């Protein structure tokens, strides 16, 4: 009770707080999915600019 | 209210009751004769104080770490 700081029970436990890990997994999946597309686009653009000028 | 037979415990004749056995040479063993063998705890009181302190402290440590 003294270490928790609460007299009833722990805090930041529960499915509302555990689901944030799965939300982070999905968010990172989406972020990597978009970042691969953006990086491929920018790499194509750079390879175009270089093979046109250099 | 109730008859004398019910009060005295017998209708006509008072029956003899076998007395209680004593077991000479040793203490009586009854539900009320147990403090002879089991007194209040007196041997590990200071250890009790120390262990209560350490239990509180270790529990508080791990609870705070879990919460954080
Ligand atoms: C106070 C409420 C009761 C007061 C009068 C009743 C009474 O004391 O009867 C003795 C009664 C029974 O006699 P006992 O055999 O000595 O009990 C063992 C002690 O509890 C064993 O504990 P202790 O009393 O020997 O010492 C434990 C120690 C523990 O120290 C700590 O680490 C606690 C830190 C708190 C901050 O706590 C303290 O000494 C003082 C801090 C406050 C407690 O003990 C108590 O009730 C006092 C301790 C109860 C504490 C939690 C109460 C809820
Ligand atoms: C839990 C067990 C109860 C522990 C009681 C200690 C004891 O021997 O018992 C002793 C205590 C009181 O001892 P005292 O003779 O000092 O008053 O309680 C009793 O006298 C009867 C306890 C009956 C319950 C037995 C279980
Ligand atoms: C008072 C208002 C009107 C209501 C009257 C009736 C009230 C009845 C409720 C009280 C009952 C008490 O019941 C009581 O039980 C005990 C058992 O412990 C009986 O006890 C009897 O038997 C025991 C052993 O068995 C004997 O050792 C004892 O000498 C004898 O009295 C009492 O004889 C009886 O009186
Ligand atoms: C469910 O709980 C289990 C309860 O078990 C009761 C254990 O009973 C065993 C008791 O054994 C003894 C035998 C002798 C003694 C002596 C005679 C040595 C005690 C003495 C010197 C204090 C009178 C103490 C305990
Ligand atoms: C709080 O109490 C809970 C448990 O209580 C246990 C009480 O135990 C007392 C046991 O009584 C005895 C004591 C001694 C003995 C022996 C056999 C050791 C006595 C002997 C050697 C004199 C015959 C037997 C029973």
């Amino acid at each position: 009770i003294y270490g928790r700081g609460s007299l009833y029970g722990y805090r930041f436990d529960g499915e509302i707080h555990r689901q944030e890990a799965q939300n982070v997994i999905l968010y990172k999946e989406k972020e990597a999915q978009e970042m691969a597309v953006v990086m491929e686009k920018l790499e194509k653009e750079i390879q175009e600019w270089l093979k046109t000028m250099e | 209210p109730l008859p004398n037979a019910v009060v005295q415990g017998y209708t006509s004749v008072r029956g003899p009751k076998r007395p209680l056995d004593h077991f000479y040479g040793r203490t009586p063993l009854n539900i009320d004769t147990l403090w002879h063998w089991v007194k209040f705890p007196h041997r590990y009181d200071n250890l009790r104080f120390a262990v209560c302190f350490w239990a509180f402290l270790v529990s508080a440590h791990f609870a705070n770490k879990k919460q954080r």
